[PDB]
C-alpha cells in the first residue's frame, strides 16, 4: 500500500542524546519524529 | 562513530 514514514533507529551522541536516525530516506533527527509519537 | 544532526528549520 502506502510507503509509511518510520524507520526510527537510535543514535547516541557523545552529549548523552537521543537521536535518532531516519532510515526513511536517510535522514537525522534529534528528538521525537511526526509521525512517531 | 555518530553523525552529527542537521539543523531544523
Amino acid at each position: 500500500g502506502a510507503t509509511a514514514v518510520s524507520e526510527w533507529t537510535e543514535y547516541k551522541t557523545a552529549d548523552g542524546k537521543t537521536y535518532y536516525y531516519n532510515n526513511r530516506t536517510l535522514e537525522s533527527t534529534w528528538e521525537k519524529p511526526q509521525e512517531l509519537k | 562513530p555518530p553523525p552529527l544532526i542537521p539543523p531544523p528549520p
